[PDB]
């Protein structure tokens, strides 16, 4: 799997969150949609390649958000498709996975396939979620861009998080609203149970598994504002301003490491990045 | 590098079906003997969630069952791909015992934990109707490059939950779920010969056969080189439309949505299942899977024995 170009979009506000898995994240407002941040991400990595909307032979989106997305009140392959004009290109949605996890299935799929341009896409827009307040816990928004060239050599792990072994950490779980009733309620509510060790036991996670890989130069997620600089986090979009920091540095080849919350796993994939 | 083997397939139907005219529709307007002919639809059925019945509950019954009967070792599975056209699922079994009514996670990581498939790499993937050909050909395409030696499939729907029953369009759809095992088969006979998409709220007869054709180009043969033909289920007129397109007899075919309705991305594997079932599908058919999403996706397979269970 080969990065050819990166974009990406997030909202200027950004929103502050107490607890143990708190942080000062961006956070879309109003009736804010995210096809209007995806857009300009996408047309940004288009133009960073050279590549035509028609060029496009795959787009895979993974979004959590359950409304916000486009105009009509939905994954968001199909809608993007529709404005970028790629009709030439096929469509499906990884749901829940990690970026990591996505990548490689996509690279061992569109290796197999044939395909040359492949657009995976992230994005976020949770105005239809409510936010963890005993934790903290809540989404970042906006949304990322990444056109790949498949290669089929990416390899990928999956490991356990740190900490104390015997723990079972709880995992993020997204219950729906039993009591929607009018225009502007919640979809679902943000439910990951308040767990102070959680964001290192993450960290810890990153390091054992990247063992597993040759020493390569990493790209990863941060979900969580705990030791960070001012509690700000960018979640999955965090990988956006690492990659273009590894493409003026000359690099050929990185780890991406995702978090995924849902399995309470981290995943790594190996990569090729363009000049 | 590697040949993919369909092993195994089997499916799961709620246990209640409901006739055309059955009470649930008193409030469909409009209603006529020509819309039960232009749809094909006889009888469906619903999850009774009330009986336990879910898209999960279902799922671990007919996996449980195929593990069993094809004599596979959970942790031997590598890879476990789910599909789900729902948004809601409402059922997490003993790993999330206290969470009903949930956006997510969806069901792959849950349902291998309950399972046992402690070496199983999940994945929850959406395509709508083409779901079950997307993670075949995820499969396959893992299969293919050794990073998979048995990967195991679900699709699930359970859509009934959110039919609008004072609407026409509830008459269509209904509930089921199917599971199926591929495999490694260097040895055997079966492989994915190829698969082809194409893209052009679409009902055009035409964007299918292109789909079909494509395949059977990248595949090197022709329709009389095709034993059977396993369709999507949406309509009699459009799957008739689909075979004249590419020059399916109808003895190459079945329509089953009469006894089950419109099951989205179930009606292909359990259209699958029942061909096999009823000997119309043999061991060496190469048989063609196609259908639509807007996509529309055509696979070419070699089968051997497939476990029908």
């Amino acid at each position: 799997m080969l990065i050819q170009a990166v974009g990406v979009n997030l909202p200027p506000s950004y929103v502050c969150l107490e607890g143990p898995l708190g942080g000062e994240r961006p956070r879309a407002q109003g009736d804010e949609m995210l096809m209007q941040r995806l857009l300009p991400a996408v047309r940004e990595a288009l133009d960073e390649a050279a590549v035509k909307p028609e060029e496009i032979d795959l787009i895979v989106g993974l979004a959590l958000s359950p409304d916000h997305l486009i105009e009509n009140r939905p994954k968001i392959g199909h809608p993007l498709q529709k404005v970028l004009g790629a009709n030439r290109a096929h469509v499906f949605d990884l749901t829940d996975s990690s970026l990591a996890r996505a990548l490689y299935v996509v690279d061992t799929l569109a290796s197999d396939q044939g395909y040359r341009n492949v657009l995976v896409v992230r994005g976020e827009s949770s105005q239809g979620l409510e936010v963890d307040s005993e934790s903290g816990f809540a989404l970042a928004d906006g949304a990322l861009a990444l056109l790949c060239r498949p290669t089929g050599k990416a390899a990928f792990r999956r490991g356990a998080l740190g900490g104390d072994p015997a723990q079972e950490w709880l995992p993020l779980s997204i219950p729906l609203n039993t009591d929607i009733r009018q225009v502007g309620d919640v979809k679902g509510h943000l439910n990951l149970p308040a767990q102070p060790g959680l964001p290192e036991a993450v960290r810890a996670g990153f390091t054992r598994l990247a063992g597993d890989f040759p020493q390569l130069n990493w790209v990863r997620e941060e979900w969580f504002g705990q030791g960070r600089p001012d509690g700000r986090c960018l979640g999955p979009f965090e990988l956006a301003s690492q990659l273009r920091a590894a493409q003026r540095d000359r690099l050929d080849e990185l780890l991406l490491i995702s978090f995924d919350p849902f399995g309470m796993v981290v995943e790594g994939v190996t990569l090729e990045l363009a000049g | 590098m590697h040949k993919v083997k369909l092993a195994a397939i089997t499916c799961e139907l709620p246990a209640r079906s409901y006739e055309n005219d059955d009470p649930v529709f008193a409030a469909v307007p409009d209603l006529s003997e020509s819309w039960w002919q232009f749809w094909g639809v006889n009888r469906r059925g619903y999850f009774d969630p009330r009986n336990g019945e879910n898209e999960f509950s279902l799922v671990v019954r007919a996996a449980e069952r195929l593990l069993r009967s094809s004599d596979t070792a959970p942790d031997s599975v590598d890879m476990l791909i789910c599909s789900a056209s729902s948004p809601i699922m409402t059922d997490a079994g003993d790993v999330l015992p206290d969470l009903r009514g949930r956006l997510y996670p969806r069901m792959a990581n849950v349902l291998s934990k309950q399972l046992g498939l402690s070496r199983a790499l999940p994945l929850d993937s959406q395509m709508e109707s083409a779901s079950f050909l997307l993670n075949l050909r995820l499969a396959a395409s893992m299969i293919r490059q050794g990073k998979a030696e048995k990967v195991l499939v679900v699709c699930s729907e359970y859509i009934s939950n959110l039919l609008d029953f004072t609407s026409r369009t509830s008459t269509l759809f209904a509930d089921g779920c199917a599971v199926a095992l591929l495999t490694r088969g260097d040895d055997d006979s079966c492989d994915l010969l190829a698969s082809a998409e194409h893209s052009d709220a679409s009902f055009v007869p035409t964007n299918v056969p292109i789909a079909m054709r494509r395949a059977l180009e990248k595949a090197g043969l022709g329709s009389d080189d095709i034993d059977y033909f396993v369709f999507h289920q949406p309509a009699p007129f459009l799957v008739k439309a689909w075979a004249e397109g590419i020059g399916a007899r109808p003895e190459q075919y079945q329509l089953t949505m009469g006894d089950t309705g419109v099951m989205i991305s179930v009606s292909i594997p359990y259209t699958l299942m029942t061909g096999l079932r009823e000997g119309k599908i043999r061991p060496g058919d190469r048989i063609v899977m196609a259908g639509a999403a807007w996509g529309f996706a055509a696979q070419v397979w070699q089968l051997g024995e497939v476990l029908v269970c």
